[PDB]
């Protein structure tokens, strides 16, 4: 009867693509819950692992992040988080430490993934070398493009492994996702993947 | 093989799931710690 599930808070500056991202998971969108007391949509996102199903209950704001911190209730009982920024907007990356501070202040050492969204856009401003130069311990990073589903599953798999304590956990099938609205150019993806690997291994 | 969640996973006794925001709450709480929705 009981199902494994985690509260995941999705935070980051307004306009970074948080809502676009969470909405790629089709069943999470059709089964989302609106929490009137907090102005939040909770999207129940199921992923099927080699040990069975897990659900990330992702908390998506209603835009209030533009007017200062979120209320404590947003964070309460969070078990994990994604911090999002926009790789075309350096200001959104410069605010990452502020979101990270707010998270630990209420939730302490929950696992967190950092996502640089909109990598489908050619004129990229926040590149791998800068992201790795400012890499924070325990803050796993991924390039994502919500609009093309690029790397959609990676933040969730990393968090699941940390939460369950099972480094060999796998997703046996991708969730049903909204069809890509833009093409993630393969040449651009290969370049960004290479740039990341170089930054992470270069001496 | 036997580490499947159906065999090894169970929730705290008396735990209840908030019908409004899905947060899992203590049996001793009358309201949701996150969103204040009352327990059913
Ligand atoms: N090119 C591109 N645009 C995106 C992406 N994700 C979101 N956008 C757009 O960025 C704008 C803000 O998106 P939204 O999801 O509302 O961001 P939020 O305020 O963080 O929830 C919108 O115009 C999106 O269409 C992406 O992966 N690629
Ligand atoms: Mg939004
Ligand atoms: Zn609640």
């Amino acid at each position: 009867e009981p199902q494994v599930q985690f509260k995941l808070v999705l935070v980051g500056d307004g306009g970074t693509g948080k809502t676009t991202f969470v909405k790629r998971h089709l069943t999470g969108e059709s089964e989302k819950k609106y929490v009137a007391t907090l102005g939040v949509e909770v999207h129940p996102l199921v992923f099927h692992t080699n040990r069975g199903p897990i659900k990330f209950n992702v908390w998506d704001t209603a835009g209030q992040e533009k007017f200062g911190g979120l209320r404590d209730g947003y964070y309460i009982q969070a078990q994990c988080a994604i911090i999002m920024f926009d790789v075309t907007s350096r200001v959104t990356y410069k605010n990452v430490p502020n979101w990270h501070r707010d998270l630990v202040r209420v939730c302490e050492n929950i696992p967190i993934v950092l996502c640089g969204n909109k990598v489908d856009i050619k004129d990229r401003k926040v590149k791998a070398k800068s992201i790795v130069f400012h890499r924070k311990k325990n803050l796993q990073y991924y390039d994502i493009s919500a609009k093309s589903n690029y790397n959609f599953e990676k933040p969730f798999l990393w968090l699941a492994r940390k939460l369950i304590g099972d480094p060999n956990l796998e997703f046996v099938a991708m969730p049903a996702l909204a069809p890509p609205e833009v093409v993630m150019d393969p040449a651009l993806a290969a370049q960004y993947e290479h740039d990341l690997e170089v930054a992470q291994t270069t001496a | 093989g036997s580490m499947d969640f159906r065999s090894v996973f169970s929730t705290k006794e008396g735990q209840w799931d908030c019908s409004a925001c899905l947060v899992q709450n203590e049996g001793s709480s009358t309201k949701c710690a996150a969103c204040q929705n009352p327990r059913k």
